[PDB]
């Protein structure tokens, strides 16, 4: 505890995100909406906005 | 206002033993990167040593004005070096006041 | 758990000692790095060995 701020211990947690190539399994708390077809609509498919 | 200057010449330089001497966080290098300092060679390396307040560490950069960088220690705008600063409250301060 | 000087080595493209012999990140890395001080839990007066 008597060493300086550059020699003090640090705890490191590294999160690495694997982007969408497989079916998504880690997804956020947003709810779902019933699907509409043959109508001009804004969609959001697993984070793909268009 | 009376900063020292040490000429470092005619020697091989290891920049990985810098981290074992002072408890700083990281280098602040301009023009180069601190991880590539072992793969290239210079002609002359100078070292300037002084003590300032924590407000004035940001004036030890090229292109800066203020109080330290106007009448105490001014860096060139074509600077190709690294600035190392670390806190020292156990050696540079006194309860009666270090003057 | 690492030292305070070596937090800057946990980054894509950095070298040193941790990055070359302990933990290497890819150059196409995507994600977040979280670091905080642990001087009250991971330190001892006699030396946390």
């Amino acid at each position: 505890p008597t060493y300086g701020v550059g020699h003090q211990p640090y705890r490191v947690v590294v999160l690495s995100f694997e982007l969408l190539h497989a079916p998504a399994t880690v997804c956020g708390p947003k709810k779902s909406t019933n699907l509409v077809k043959n109508k001009c609509v804004n969609f959001n498919f697993n984070g793909l906005t268009g | 206002y009376a900063w020292n200057r040490k000429r470092i010449s005619n020697c091989v330089a290891d920049y990985s033993v810098i981290y074992n001497f002072a408890p700083f966080f990281a280098f602040k290098c301009y023009g180069v990167s601190p991880t590539k300092l072992n793969d290239l060679c210079f002609t002359n390396v100078y070292a300037d040593s002084f003590v300032i307040r924590g407000n004035e560490v940001s004036q030890i950069a090229p292109g800066q004005t203020g109080n330290i960088a106007d009448y105490n220690y001014k860096l060139p705008d074509d600077f190709t070096g690294c600035v190392i600063a670390w806190n020292s409250n156990k050696l540079d301060s006194k309860p009666s006041g270090n003057y």
